[PDB]
Formats: structure tokens, C-alpha cells, sequence
């Protein structure tokens, strides 16, 4: 399992207590982009988890060169996580990816605890599905937690291996979350009830409209993940070979995450027939962002995604026939690089250093 | 790593996906007596060459249309022997009023059109054919169509009737037609020394090679004309690694191709792939491909595509090579500016005076 990308996209570590659970933000939770009354989350320290997130994205290799968050090319292992190398695998086979799981906070609590009061229940909805994104889209081996894709809460609940049916419930029904249900175990979250009061009210407890709303994105996520071979490459050298990030360096614009994974005739053979690239687009923002380093380059998104119109977390997104693409807020896109007659050149990688 | 055809083959299967194996020289791929054949018309003086009066046709241009050419012979290289025809009995008369030869627009190996008859639609069949095919048409202006009994030719002369430069439907609906048609001049190289299939009743083999010689023996015996072939040895229809009609730069890269002298992109000057006549082996395939269309297919003449591309002294090398297989042959070509000056004294009008290579 990879703590790597799940740190930096859940926000903070385990062992938070008390308003460290409110002050470490994540991607995800805003981090930067639309901070809490409490975060204290520098430019540099956002920036970082960005860099962990991509690596993480890419299968969370050891030797895989990337342009950090100083813009300096630095290889998987070289990007700290507390001391440690981030990137540690031979091949994304080797990594499990995660935003949820049976122990600590679920996804949705740790939102609850981390979201600014300015972001409503729709922007939390899609908070939720972009962190699960960076799972659902990204090299590394697919992991969640059951219920994830019903906003699942144990009501701020940490370590409920003995917070029986009442905690752990798993409304199959869709009328709630389980959030809101009672104050959690003293013995083991009695120091975070101050940050639970705080945070409880902050905003409603969804409904079969909203666990039906998330239920469709994440049914949308999966379904982009089993769309093309270039999602799953599998061996560590594929990755290196395909794919790239965008929106890299110091002068980066914080909450976008641009992954790109050529088929092109400079990485290799032909994997998708119909495809010559892929473009992974996350806007973890509350403003809407634009895309101009695909200049003149013909894409289209998903089918899987034009199929699900107004519901689809790609709903607004704009691509210009000069090959602009404009983002909406809170929003995950897949560009296409539609294949001709032929495998044509694609979206091929910097090349910056090698192994 | 890939499979790639022969740049040297001399037969095909269908679609120039595999080279065949073959003999020329085979009584089975000739007309009775083909061995005997002659020129109608001299080319061996000044005086002789001088009375050279040329018919530029095309295989589709000839018997598409007219309906005393047998309906499977139309659009083939065999409907030059439908002796009771208006076309043949035109070209006939023709001939016997001063044309003296005959131009064929590309019948050399070309790419731009499908050898498969199950993935291409021409106008001369049901509206349904064409959507089938093409998956376009089904979703235009004209998808209404797919459903009524009536033919492309029928659709297209209705579309005429509200036909103006405001409503221009009937080239609308022909820019679909175009992609999945029987149709292409063919500048677009795929083999130099074979046939086009698509001009054969049976692409699959050697088949295109008796008939490509049968017309030949219909134009210069039952027509009583010489035969001039258009070459376009100035490009390759692709390059590059994956282009299924990339031959040259496949067995090979960057040989063949005229590159930018900076980024080594295949230059594009005269359309499509620049090749390089300027290089050796580039130099010693136009020449053996000549000799085959010289001795083994009896052609009496040369126009070469955008000649200003190759340099003068490559055409007079190929000139006097061909000229050993046949002393009275006659080149000539399109010898305008081509740009190619920086590199090599270009095969143009004005450096051609006095070498006998017309322009
Ligand atoms: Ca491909
Ligand atoms: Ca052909
Ligand atoms: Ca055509
Ligand atoms: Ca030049």
C-alpha cells in the first residue's frame, strides 16, 4: 500500500488529532486552492503534495523523472514523504493506491474536517470523487474502501473495529451517509470532539440525491479506467516510456493535475487502436482553470463522459477548436488523442534523464 | 520491427499488402503474340519524334461512362479491346485523322484507392452501397438517402435541380463519394514497377499484368498508337515508420526521402514525400523500374511528374540506360522551377536545351 499519494490527497497523516485535522488540508480538500479558517499550509508545502500526488499517479516509481515542485528534474526516489523516498517500486504492479480504507477517518470525514465552510454539499460531492480520481486514473493498482461511492461516514469515527452496525453502517437504501449519527468513541476520538463540534454543522448530511450523484461519478471513474490499455500499463519502463505530467514546476497553478500517456510511434507499439494519446485532467480548484499546452492538438472527451452529460464530473468543460481546453471547478476530464489511419507521433515524454 | 512489401516487386496480392513472386518473361502473362509486337508510329529522328501528337487519358475518364464497353469492363484496363464501342471506335478514328499516342495518367502502383471492391462505392450503385461503406454519409446532410432504392448517379443529378452557389449540395455529397470511390488521377506511389490492381478485373496476383499488356497490344495494334506512361519518381505516397504505404522508408530511413537540412522532417515540396533522385540506390531503382516498362511492358514513352525535382544529370544517366533497351524512347516532364538549385543542377527547361529531354 502507498501512503504517499493518500497522505497528500486525504491531507495531513495518521495520528492527527485535534485541529491538526482541520489544519492539514489536502488535495482534495482545498489545500491552497480554498483553505479552512484554520490552515496555515504554505505555497511550497502545497506544491509538494502535488509533486507526491503525480508520482503517486504514475505508479509511484522509484526511478521515474519528474519536474518537482522548485522545477528542478528529480527521479521517484530523490521526492521526499517524511524523510523517506516517495517513489520506491520497480513496476506499478508493485503499488497500491488509496484515498479510504476500514481503518482511520473515512474520505468523507476527513473532508468534513478539512473543507473551508465556503464549500457547499455539491463541492464537497465532487471533492470526494476528485480524490478518488487520483486512485481511479492513475498507474498504480485501484484500492477503496466499500461505501466510498455512497459518501460513506462513521461519523468522524477513527479505529471502528468495535464500533459495531451502528458506526459502520452502510446505508444500501440511499436515504443517508451514516454522517451526523453520534458523537464517535471517547476513549479513542474524545480529543477531536472540540474540531467535531466545529465542523459537524458545517454543512447538510446527504441524500438519495447526492449518494445517487456520487454513485454515477464513481461508475463514471471506473468505467474511464477499463476505457483504454494506456490507464494500466502495468511494467515500470511502459510508464517512464508513455507517460508525463503538465502544469510541473515552480510557477505551477496549485489544485490542477495534468497527466499525459502517449501511444505515439516515439513510445513504442500501438497499445489502444482507436487512441494515439491520453490526457488526465484534475482541476481540484474552486476557480475554473484553462489548457493551452495542448496547442492545436485535436481532442475530444470521453465518450464515457459525453455520454453522462449534466452529471458527469467533465460537465462544462470546453474544448476550443485551437485546441483550448477550459476546465469548469471541481471537475476530472479525459482528453483523447484520436488515432488516423496510423500510429502517428502522440504525446511524447520530455526524455529529461533516463536510468 | 515490421513486414515490409519489396520496392522491387513486379506483382502484388490485392491492396499491395504482400509482393508475389513472378516471371515476366511468361507466355502465361501475355496476349498472343506480345513477343511480336511493335511501335505503330517511329521516335527514331528529330522528324520522327516531331509528329508526336498525344491524347493524355485516364483508365476511369475512358470507360467509366460509356455503356457499349461490357459493365465489367468499365473503369479497366480491358475495356480498350470493347472494339464495338463509341470510346474505342472514337479513339479509333482518332488515330486514323493524326493522334499518334497515347498519355496513361498513373497505372503504376497506386495507393489512393481501396483494391478490396467490399470497401469501396462508386455512383453506378445503390445509395445504400455508399453508406455502408462509408460511415460519414450516414451521419450528413444527405443520411435520408441510405433508405431510398435510388443509386449515387440518380441522388446526385436530383441534387443539381436546386444546385447554386449558395446551395452547393451536389459537391457536398461528391466530397463523401471521393473517399470510398474508384476514383484518384494516381500521383500517389505505392509500387513503381507494378500495375494498379483497381484497373484489373482480379487484383489478387498476377491477373493486372496479362491485361495491363493486353491493352497495351489494343492501343498500339487494334488503335494504331504508341503508348506514353505519366511517372512520379519525384515522391512516395508516405514515410515514416507506421504509414502503411511508407515502403522506401521502412526498409531504408531517411534514404530515399529529401530531407530538411535542419530538423530531417521529410520535405513536402511537391505534395506528400519528397524523394530523393539526387541519391544513388533512388537513382538505380528509377532506372531498373524504367527498363521493366521499357522491355517487359513495351512502353514508348516517358512523362515524368514535377521533373524540375530530379536533377538533370540522373534523367540523362536513366535516359541513356533506356536507351539500350530501346534506342528510339522519349523522355520529357514538367520541367518547371523546383527550388532544388541549392542542391543540384534541377532537370528544367531552360538546362535541358539541347539534351533531347523534352519539356
Ligand atoms: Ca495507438
Ligand atoms: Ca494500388
Ligand atoms: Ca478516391
Ligand atoms: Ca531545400
Amino acid at each position: 500500500f502507498s501512503d504517499r499519494l493518500r497522505d497528500s490527497v486525504r491531507g495531513g497523516g495518521p495520528f492527527d488529532s485535534g485541529d491538526a485535522l482541520r489544519q492539514n488540508q489536502g488535495i482534495g480538500s482545498g489545500a491552497g486552492v480554498l483553505p479552512n479558517e484554520l490552515a496555515s499550509l504554505s505555497d511550497d508545502q502545497v506544491r509538494h503534495l502535488a509533486d507526491l500526488t503525480r508520482l503517486g499517479m504514475a505508479g509511484n516509481l522509484a526511478d521515474f523523472v519528474m519536474i518537482d515542485k522548485d522545477g528542478a528534474a528529480k527521479k521517484g526516489s530523490e521526492i521526499d514523504y517524511n524523510g523517506a523516498p516517495g517513489g520506491y517500486a520497480a513496476d506499478p504492479t508493485e503499488v497500491v493506491n488509496y484515498v479510504s480504507k476500514h481503518d482511520n477517518q473515512t474520505l468523507w470525514d476527513m473532508i468534513s474536517y478539512k473543507a473551508s465552510q465556503e464549500a457547499d454539499l455539491a463541492t464537497r460531492v465532487r471533492m470526494q470523487a476528485v480524490s478518488l480520481a487520483t486512485v481511479m486514473l492513475g498507474q498504480g493498482i485501484a484500492f477503496d474502501q466499500q461505501g466510498s461511492e455512497l459518501l460513506r461516514s462513521k461519523s468522524f469515527t477513527r479505529d471502528s473495529y468495535d464500533s459495531g452496525d451502528w458506526f459502520n453502517r452502510v446505508d444500501y437504501s440511499l436515504q443517508d451517509n451514516n454522517y451526523n449519527v453520534g458523537m464517535p468513541r471517547i476513549s479513542d476520538d474524545g480529543s477531536n470532539y472540540e474540531v467535531i463540534t466545529r465542523v459537524k454543522e458545517m454543512v447538510a448530511t446527504p441524500g438519495e440525491a447526492e449518494l445517487k450523484q456520487m454513485t454515477a461519478f464513481y461508475q463514471e471513474l471506473t468505467e474511464l479506467r477499463k476505457s483504454s490499455p494506456l490507464f494500466t500499463l502495468g511494467d515500470g519502463s511502459a510508464v517512464m516510456k508513455r507517460v508525463d505530467f503538465r502544469n510541473t514546476g515552480s510557477d505551477q497553478q496549485a489544485g490542477l493535475l495534468v497527466m499525459t500517456v502517449d501511444d505515439g510511434m516515439k513510445a513504442g507499439a500501438s497499445l489502444d487502436s482507436r487512441l494515439d494519446g491520453l490526457v488526465v485532467a484534475i482541476n481540484a480548484a474552486p476557480e475554473s482553470r484553462t489548457l493551452n499546452e495542448f496547442a492545436g492538438e485535436t481532442l475530444q472527451l470521453s465518450a464515457i463522459q459525453q455520454t453522462a452529460g449534466e452529471n458527469s464530473l467533465a460537465n462544462g468543460v470546453q474544448i476550443a477548436a485551437d485546441g483550448t481546453v477550459t476546465l469548469p471547478a471541481w471537475s476530472v476530464a479525459v482528453l483523447e488523442l484520436p488515432q488516423g489511419e496510423a500510429q502517428g507521433a502522440g504525446l511524447p515524454v520530455s526524455s529529461y534523464y533516463h536510468h | 520491427q515490421y513486414e515490409v512489401t519489396d520496392p522491387y516487386a513486379h506483382s502484388l496480392s490485392t491492396n499491395s499488402e504482400y509482393s508475389q513472386v513472378v516471371d515476366l518473361n511468361d507466355s502465361a502473362l501475355k496476349p498472343d503474340g506480345w513477343d511480336n509486337l511493335t511501335m505503330p508510329h517511329a521516335q527514331k529522328t528529330k522528324a520522327d519524334l516531331a509528329k508526336m501528337t498525344i491524347h493524355e487519358s485516364h483508365i476511369r475518364d475512358l470507360s467509366a461512362w460509356d455503356q457499349t464497353v461490357p459493365a465489367e469492363l468499365r473503369g479497366k484496363y480491358l475495356a480498350l479491346t470493347a472494339g464495338d464501342s463509341n470510346m474505342v471506335q472514337h479513339l479509333k478514328t482518332l488515330s486514323a485523322s493524326g493522334v499518334t499516342h497515347v498519355e496513361l495518367l498513373p497505372v503504376f502502383d497506386l495507393a489512393t484507392v481501396n483494391e478490396f471492391s467490399d470497401k469501396v462505392a462508386d455512383i453506378q450503385q445503390p445509395f445504400s452501397r455508399l453508406c455502408e461503406v462509408n460511415s460519414a454519409v450516414k451521419s450528413s446532410e444527405f443520411a435520408g438517402y441510405c433508405d431510398s432504392g435510388s443509386t449515387v448517379e440518380e441522388v446526385l443529378n436530383q441534387l443539381k435541380q436546386s444546385d447554386s452557389q449558395d446551395n452547393p449540395q451536389v459537391q457536398a455529397l461528391n466530397t463523401l463519394v471521393a473517399q470510398t470511390d474508384s476514383y484518384n488521377w494516381g500521383y500517389d506511389p505505392f509500387h513503381y514497377t507494378v500495375p494498379e490492381g483497381s484497373y484489373a478485373t482480379d487484383p489478387e496476383g498476377t491477373t493486372r499484368i496479362k491485361e495491363f499488356r493486353t491493352m497495351i497490344q489494343a492501343i498500339k495494334q487494334d488503335l494504331g498508337m504508341n503508348v506514353i506512361m505519366d511517372v512520379v519518381y519525384n515522391h512516395t505516397n508516405a514515410a515514416g515508420p507506421t504509414d502503411r504505404t511508407s515502403v522506401l522508408d521502412k526498409i531504408v530511413p531517411w534514404y530515399y526521402q529529401r530531407l530538411n537540412e535542419t530538423t530531417g522532417s521529410v520535405e513536402s515540396a511537391t505534395c506528400c514525400s519528397d524523394s530523393a533522385p539526387e541519391h544513388r540506390m533512388f537513382a538505380k531503382l528509377i532506372a531498373d523500374s524504367l527498363a521493366v516498362w521499357t522491355t517487359d511492358y513495351k512502353i514508348d514513352g516517358f512523362r515524368f511528374d514535377l521533373m524540375g525535382y530530379h536533377p538533370k544529370a540522373q534523367i540523362l544517366s536513366a535516359w541513356e540506360r533506356i536507351k539500350a533497351l530501346n534506342p528510339d524512347i522519349y523522355f520529357f516532364g514538367e520541367g518547371w522551377d523546383s527550388n532544388q538549385s541549392d542542391r543540384f543542377e534541377i532537370a528544367s527547361q531552360i538546362n535541358l536545351k539541347g539534351t533531347g529531354i523534352g519539356t
